[PDB]
RNA sequence: CUCAAAGGAGACUGCCAGUGAUAAACUGGAGGAAGGUGGGGAUGACGUCAAGUCAUCAUGGCCCUUACGACCAGGGCUACACACGUGCUACAAUGGCGCAUACAAAGAGAAGCGACCUCGCGAGAGCAAGCGGACCUCAUAAAGUGCGUCGUAGUCCGGAUUGGAGUCUGCAACUCGACUCCAUGAAGUCGGAAUCGCUAGUAAUCGUGGAUCAGAAUGCCACGGUGAAUACGUUCCCGGGCCUU
């Protein structure tokens, strides 16, 4: 059957929120819309920067955006030129003074969003889906995840009949609430249509 | 006397803010009554989870707004100015009243 | 929703904002108990002259990311589907799965 | 026990007995009794003629029985021969106040009429 | 038997504060007499039951304030609070009170309404076709 | 219905049309799409072609039509019975 | 049920007399959870019965229950072939439950003015071995007697 | 002290007895607020039905491009010989009506909730506090209880339908809104074959709130009050699990 979202079910237990601000009903929707626009622009702009997570905070009449990246040098540029440009655009979009922080994602092979994006890029480059998933699982297991599962669904290899294929190593205990499960998805737009990728990575119980 | 009203979606964050407020208020001479835990507000939402039909398949969500009250009675001059510059953490709403 | 359907809503919001007060004072004149019997008639006739799209009752709440005119939620400004997606991704502060 | 050309029950309270007149409900009956100065819980059997005659003119103050029936028939006939939407609804026997006709509407349509072949 | 003894009683959404002291048998609930407050004979019996069990009905004076719930819930909460007050007064009555079953707090509450059901458990009428 | 304190409603364009028609001898039908306008005691005698959705049907305004809306005399749905 | 895990639920005794028997009777008579209304009806009927007879309310009620209580009923038993109506002994608790239910149903079926009056008339008829619920006990006993030959299944 | 909300304690077959293969475990007892998964929720394995959704969105391919795109007014989605599903209100006296009088929980509010006072039979209107709220408003809980009446009648049951007169929202209540007043007062007197839900604070019954929303719930989601009956048992009906043939 259908499964609960692994991040959503853990949002108050072992996982943190991606947006941390307080608002009343008067500006809640406006803040949500501005966050959506900011994340949209940042994701579109930093497509090749290996961005895994965009955290947004609103301390007081200002916006602070933390970008978790595996290529901080590419994100920042020479003496902060690119990050300054992004700060300007984010301030323009949000209508408030903006402050951009860069967080380091060491070991990108252990980050669910980055793994899914890598598999998706390979699929769009017409790499064998089996090879892509096996490589991702092997890399994560070698780096030391307690478990990983990768699932790819759609017209794999351009087949007329779509199907779902998944691989798993170690343990991925989705029913354990206190389990550190990093889960994320991605989509590849191939000439035969859309292929969906889901990645679960287990990092031990807290 | 002045009233400090603290709103937060996270009770740990609100507890940290109240602890630092009462510390920085008691250090500067003025005494503090509280902190007082006001009743938590629980806003609830129910949504249909299927894109089409299946009326009985729903997700129920809630937002918990925690509320704290801080009394500062007999505020000194060095007490008053030692409050707005504290710059509490994000996600905490602070309302100041001159009661 | 369609692009034209979204443009209709933005135009309606703009017209309502533009003609806000010019409607309010006419309605006050019409609803005035101690008003005369001919200035009331003139105000009633003038209220119809304004474009229909300037009335706030012509606006339909739509999802701010898709344009969906059904299943809207005011607290978030989104339809139920998008609210669920954002909540699961963790993008709605303080919102989690409830149980009591 | 004879008001407005009809006979009212004698074993009932005055307020209940007065409603038997077409055009008199509970509220109008209460108003008439208050105007006449008669209690509501007294049976009209134990009422002297000097109270029935004071009820009669109070009843005559209103439009009841044949006059009311003629007025209602006249208004409905006016709708029908005007031929407005309400008049057409009255002509066809369908509900006139915008109720659903896909189902229900049995009060206006009578009992069900099965289709013939 | 020289100072006030206190008990807390709870039943459904009712909470009752009971103050007990030596006396002659006068009971006040929310600044009213027992018969003035509880018009139900069942509620009166529920209130009186611990005193009848312990044979100390006319040796004590009862001062009780209650809020929440309804008549039966308030009576049960009062009974629980009276039992606790008597236990605070004398600790040898715990065995007999537990044997009578008054020490137990009745935890039965209203079951929540659930999605897809008309009530806590009543389902909508089913039809095969 | 419409509150008494607001007075009966009438569309301004139709009011102008009937004002221009009553003073003249114009007996041509007054074509209109305004079924929401109340019939006023100033256009008894001339014919108004009210829209019903797909055409304009002419109603001859009489005294007894005062107080009704123009659409009350222009039915919108065509019905002739089932299997009749 | 299959698992045999059902205990017993204690019932508070009735206010006026402290009889769980009468409390169960009130529970059976009660509709829509209106226990105070049921208690008032039962008390009025019991006082009418007590003033009609020479015994107390409890004694008259016990006489009526003794006259209405069945001893053997018939239950269906399906074996290889056809189903038989086997006579089975009724346990005392079910005897009381059936007697009360039959009395309440007969009183509801009666056509007097008030429910308390109907219940009093039904109780008096039961004490004199007349009327419904007594005819019902008789019918049950007759069926058991007619099917006595099957009292080994 | 009730309570508000943070941090802790508590329940673990922990102890006792018996049974059991020196086991797992079961039966009962003590203590305790709670006893054996304490109650309820969340949580849905590998998969199945080419199950649903190209009309939330996204997307391969196909198709239209002075039109299958775009704007507007009016109408329709509310039709009506009929058939089915899901509900509401009843058929009454365990009740209707009148007067008096108690006892809840949960929640919402700024183009918002709107008190007091006055006017109106009423829906409401005028004026105008307080409240971004444990403070103010929505907001009187109802069933209940006491007294009186109705006295088994298609009724003082029932309130459908229709005539007349109004209120409010809204440019605008004809098609096609909700509510109020006066009058009108239909079927219906417990429902064929058949069929549904429920094992305890459940069913039944009684009110209250919220989302949507200018206005427009008998639907949906949620909250308390009162508060049952019965379960001997697994032969039979339905679905399912394990071994075997
Ligand atoms: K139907
Ligand atoms: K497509
Ligand atoms: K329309
Ligand atoms: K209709
Ligand atoms: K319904
Ligand atoms: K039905
Ligand atoms: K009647
Ligand atoms: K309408
Ligand atoms: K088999
Ligand atoms: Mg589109
Ligand atoms: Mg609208
Ligand atoms: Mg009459
Ligand atoms: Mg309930
Ligand atoms: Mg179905
Ligand atoms: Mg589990
Ligand atoms: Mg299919
Ligand atoms: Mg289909
Ligand atoms: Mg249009
Ligand atoms: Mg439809
Ligand atoms: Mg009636
Ligand atoms: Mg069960
Ligand atoms: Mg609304
Ligand atoms: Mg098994």
């Amino acid at each position: 059957g259908q499964k609960v979202h692994p991040n959503g079910i853990r949002l108050g237990i072992v996982k943190p929120w991606n947006s941390t601000w307080f608002a009343n009903t008067k500006e809640f929707a406006d803040n949500l819309d501005s966050d959506f626009k900011v994340r949209q622009y940042l994701t579109k702009e930093l497509a090749k920067a290996s961005v895994s997570r965009i955290v947004i905070e609103r301390p007081a009449k200002s916006i602070r955006v933390t970008i978790h990246t595996a290529r901080p040098g590419i994100v920042i540029g020479k003496k902060g030129e690119d990050v300054e440009k992004l700060r300007k655009v984010v301030a323009d979009i949000a209508g408030v003074p903006a402050q951009i922080n860069i967080a380091e994602v060491r070991k990108p092979e252990l980050d669910a969003k980055l793994v899914a994006d890598s598999i998706t890029s390979q699929l769009e480059r017409r790499v064998m889906f089996r090879r892509a998933m096996k490589r991702a699982v092997q890399n994560a297991m070698r780096l030391g995840a307690k478990g990983i599962k990768v699932e790819v669904s759609g017209r794999l290899g351009g087949a007329e009949i779509a199907r779902t294929e998944w691989y798993r190593e170690g343990r991925v205990p989705l029913h354990t609430l206190r389990a550190d499960i990093d889960y994320n998805t991605s989509e590849a737009h191939t000439t035969y249509g859309v292929i969906g990728v889901k990645v679960w990575i287990f990092k031990g119980e807290i | 006397r002045i009233r400090i009203r603290l709103k937060a979606f996270d009770h740990r964050l609100i507890d940290q803010a109240t602890a630092e407020i009462v510390e920085t208020a008691k250090r500067t001479g003025a005494q503090v009554r509280g902190p007082i835990p006001l009743p938590t507000r629980k806003e609830r939402f129910t949504v249909l989870i299927s894109p089409h039909v299946n009326k009985d398949a729903r997700d129920q969500y809630e937002i918990r707004t925690h509320l704290r009250l801080v009394d500062i009675v007999e505020p000194t001059e060095k007490t008053v100015d030692a409050l707005m510059r504290l710059d509490l953490a994000a996600g905490v709403d602070v309302q100041i009243s001159l009661g | 929703a369609k692009q034209s359907m979204k443009a209709r809503e933005v135009k309606r919001v703009a017209l309502a904002d533009k003609y806000f007060a010019k409607r309010a004072e006419l309605k006050a004149i019409i609803s005035d108990v101690n008003a005369s019997d001919e200035d009331r008639w003139n105000a009633v006739l003038k209220l119809q002259t304004l474009p229909r799209d300037s009335s706030p009752s012509r606006q339909r709440n739509r999802c701010r990311q898709t344009g969906r005119p059904h299943g809207f939620l005011r607290k978030f400004g989104l339809s139920r589907i998008k609210v669920r997606e954002a909540a699961m991704r963790g993008e709605i502060p303080g919102l989690k799965k409830a149980s009591w | 026990a004879r008001i407005a050309g009809i006979n009212i029950p004698d074993h009932k309270h005055a307020v209940i007995a007065l409603t038997s007149i077409y055009g008199v409900g509970k509220t109008r009956s209460k108003a008439i009794l208050a105007a006449a100065g008669i209690a509501e819980d007294v049976k009209i059997s134990e009422l002297s003629e000097g109270q029935i005659d004071t009820l009669r003119d109070e009843v005559a103050k209103f439009v009841v029985e044949g006059d009311l029936r003629r007025e209602i028939s006249m208004s409905i006939k006016r709708l029908m021969d005007l031929g407005c939407y309400r008049g057409l609804r009255h002509r066809r026997g369908l509900p006139v106040r915008g109720q659903r006709t896909k189902t229900n509407a049995r009060t206006r349509k009578g009992p069900r009429k099965p289709i013939k072949k | 038997a020289e100072n006030q003894y206190y008990g807390t009683g709870r039943r459904k959404s009712s909470a009752a504060r009971v103050f007990i002291k030596p006396g002659n048998g006068k009971i006040v609930i929310n600044q009213r007499s027992l018969e003035q407050y509880f018009g139900r004979e069942t509620a009166r019996m529920v209130v009186r039951q611990p005193l009848e069990l312990v044979d100390m009905v006319e040796k004590l004076d009862l001062y009780i304030t209650v809020k929440g719930g309804g008549i039966s819930g308030q009576a049960g909460a009062i009974r629980h609070g009276i039992t606790r007050a008597l236990m605070e007064y004398d600790e040898s009555l715990r065995s007999e009170l537990r044997k009578a079953g008054f020490v137990t707090r009745d935890a039965r509450q209203v079951e929540r309404k659930k999605v897809g059901l008309r009530k806590a458990r009543r389902r909508p009428q089913f039809s095969k076709r | 219905p419409r509150s008494l304190k607001k007075g009966p409603f009438i569309d301004l364009h139709l009011l102008k049309k009937v004002e221009k028609a009553v003073e003249s001898g114009d007996k041509k039908p007054l074509r209109t799409w305004s079924r929401r306008s109340t019939i006023f005691p100033n256009m008894i005698g001339l014919t108004i072609a009210v829209h019903n959705g797909r055409q304009h049907v002419p109603v001859f305004v009489t005294d007894e039509m005062v107080g009704h809306k123009l659409g009350e005399f222009a039915p919108t749905r065509t019905y002739r019975g089932h299997a009749a | 049920p299959r698992r045999r895990v059902i205990g017993q639920r204690k019932i508070l005794p009735d206010p006026k007399f402290g009889s769980e028997l009468l409390a169960k009777f009130v529970n059976i008579l009660m509709v829509d959870g209106k226990k105070s209304t049921a208690e008032s009806i039962v008390y009025s009927a019991l006082e009418t019965l007590a003033q009609r007879s020479g015994k107390s309310e409890l004694e008259a009620f016990e006489v009526a229950l003794e006259n209405v209580r069945p001893t053997v009923e018939v239950k269906s038993r399906r074996v290889g072939g056809s189903t038989y109506q086997v006579p089975v002994e009724v346990r005392p608790v079910r005897r009381n439950a059936l007697a009360m239910r039959w009395i309440v149903e007969a009183a509801r079926k009666r056509g007097d003015k008030s429910m308390a009056l109907r219940l009093a008339n039904e109780l008096s008829d039961a004490a004199e071995n007349k009327g419904t619920a007594v005819k019902k006990r008789e019918d049950v006993h007759r069926m058991a007697e007619a099917n006595k030959a099957f009292a080994h299944y």
